[PDB]
């Protein structure tokens, strides 16, 4: 997998 | 108290780390994310089909709704959530704040609903990027830092084992040697920094790397030139279009990957680069491309080998080897 606040 | 600590546990494959927190009268497992500044939870307002299997927040007598306030967020992996806002008491390992903005989810995407251990996120990035409207709210950390012995929080994430989040102090029994600091660039709301170089095995480069420290990102995402260079030293490795990344024979020998921060060398054990099984006797790598992002992300794969200090007084970031 996850990639957290683009 | 002026200091506090709390246990954090990884989910399978160390994909994410969950920490128990008390929101109102409910204890929920939240993903502490230094890559965002919104504290949101699954709640009684979340559709039953989406909150199935998750523990959730129900606004009680200590809760007060902020009329006209709404929030909506979109993450780097395409996931999302939105809803309304309440103010309530939130307690993290002894440290509490009675007027924390709790963002109640009315809608949540599939990435979150499937993982039953995750009941929401607690943002630890800078409040400048909180998404609440019309007025942005402050993070749990920004609300309590003035009451802490020191305006800092440190993290020691572990591989397939219990770790910790320290608030207000650094625990000398969690790291060895001394802490090395580097300046932080919070212009975009993140804990951004620049490493002075890197090493693939023993091949060291003076090339600089700029990115962010994100507990909310699973992998270590870097530039394609570095990624390609790393796997060139891994016999059998190749890019797999179906899985979306580099994979290699599970029996392959993986070199250590290091980043230089000042006079300190932060090393990621090759063993941690073996991220997950993908069948056919192959493994998905812990290091992948940051393609599109525009910058590098030092996620859990990297962080799980270090004791990292997030110092708001600078802002500055500190690193030390875990004990
Ligand atoms: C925060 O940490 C300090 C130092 O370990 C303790 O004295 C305090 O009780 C709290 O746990």
């Amino acid at each position: 997998x996850v990639v957290x606040a683009x | 108290a002026a200091t506090g600590s709390v246990t954090t546990n990884p989910t399978s494959n160390d994909e994410e780390y969950i920490t128990q927190v008390t929101v109102g009268d409910d204890t929920l497992g939240l993903d502490f994310d230094t890559g965002s500044a919104d504290l949101w939870v699954f709640s009684s307002q979340t559709p039953s089909s989406e909150r199935s299997g998750h523990d959730y927040y129900t606004p009680g007598s200590s809760a007060q709704k902020i009329d006209g306030a709404t929030w909506s967020i979109s993450y780097g992996d395409g996931s999302s959530a939105s809803g309304d806002v309440y103010k309530d008491k939130v307690t993290v390992g002894g440290v509490s704040y009675d007027s924390q903005a709790v963002e109640s989810a009315e809608k949540v995407s599939s990435e979150f609903t499937q993982d039953t251990a995750n009941d929401g996120l607690l943002g630890l990035a800078f409040s400048s990027i909180n998404t609440v409207q019309p007025t942005p709210q402050k993070t749990f950390f920004d609300n309590v830092k003035s009451s802490l012995s020191e305006p800092i929080f440190a993290v020691a994430l572990k591989h397939n084992a219990p770790g910790v989040y320290d608030f207000g102090y650094t625990d000398s029994s969690k790291y060895t040697g001394s802490i090395t600091y580097t300046d932080v660039d919070n212009s975009q709301g993140f804990w951004g920094f620049t490493a002075d170089g890197y090493s693939i095995g023993s091949d060291s480069s003076s090339d600089s790397i700029t990115g962010i420290a994100d507990t909310g990102t699973t992998l270590l995402l870097l530039d394609d030139s570095i990624v390609d260079a790393y796997y060139e030293q891994v016999n059998g490795a190749s890019y797999d279009s179906s899985q979306g990344g580099y994979v290699f024979p599970s029996s392959a020998s993986l070199p250590d990957f290091s980043v230089t921060i000042g006079d300190y060398t932060a090393t990621v054990p090759g063993e941690y680069i073996s991220f997950a099984d993908v069948g056919n006797g192959q493994t998905f790598g812990g290091i992948q491309s940051n393609s599109g992002i525009g910058f590098s992300i030092f996620g859990d794969v990297f962080l799980k080998s270090q004791y990292v200090v997030f110092d708001a007084s600078g802002p500055r970031l500190g690193f030390a080897a875990q004990a």
